[PDB]
């Protein structure tokens, strides 16, 4: 599944299979992904988040 | 300050990183090696406009304020310059927040160079 989000004004898409770290911040979900062997960053609102990403956050939150 | 390997190990142990969130001391040492080469003053711009700071290369988007990163959350409530000190306290405390919501997967150097390896090798020979 893709996570569609804007980052530096510009439209990004990241596969959830590349996400390695997830955190809730208010009404947003922060995530780090493997970007061809470097860290990439993003965020999306919890209401816009694909359920696959919400699943990752739920697993992290125990 | 450029720490020696065992010098850093001892400092990280005193700061409570050994087994912090289940990560044994060598994980932290190994991550510092590959993030910063043990140099507290290391800084590196990310292509997205953020910058990474200090011995653990902590990023300015979420953790610290550098004054020039859009959308800064400053979750560690510190200037990024605090992460460059010879005293590792600010970096350790910020690292603990990063891992307390998860793990060391936040660090590219840890994923790429440390995970799955004999990380206790990084603390062998050290007086701890």
């Amino acid at each position: 599944v893709k996570v569609k989000f804007f980052w530096n004004g510009e439209e990004k898409e990241v596969d959830t299979s590349k996400i390695v770290w997830v955190k809730r911040a208010g009404k947003s979900v922060l995530f780090i992904y493997d970007d061809n062997g470097k860290n990439g960053y993003g965020d999306v609102t919890e209401k816009d988040a694909p359920k696959e990403l919400l699943d990752m956050l739920a697993r992290a939150e125990r | 300050k450029v720490f020696g390997r065992c010098e850093l190990a001892a400092a990280m142990k005193r700061h409570g990183l050994d087994n912090y969130r289940g990560y044994s001391l060598g994980n932290w040492v190994c991550a510092a090696k590959f993030e910063s080469n043990f140099n507290t003053q290391a800084t590196n711009r990310n292509t997205d406009g953020s910058t990474d700071y200090g011995i653990l290369q902590i990023n300015s988007r979420w953790w610290c304020n550098d004054g020039r990163t859009p959308g800064s959350r400053n979750l560690c409530n510190i200037p990024c310059s605090a992460l460059l000190s010879s005293d590792i306290t600010a970096s350790v405390n910020c690292a603990k927040k990063i891992v307390s919501d998860n793990g060391m997967n936040a660090w590219v150097a840890w994923r790429n160079r440390c995970k799955g390896t004999d990380v206790q090798a990084w603390i062998r020979g050290c007086r701890l």
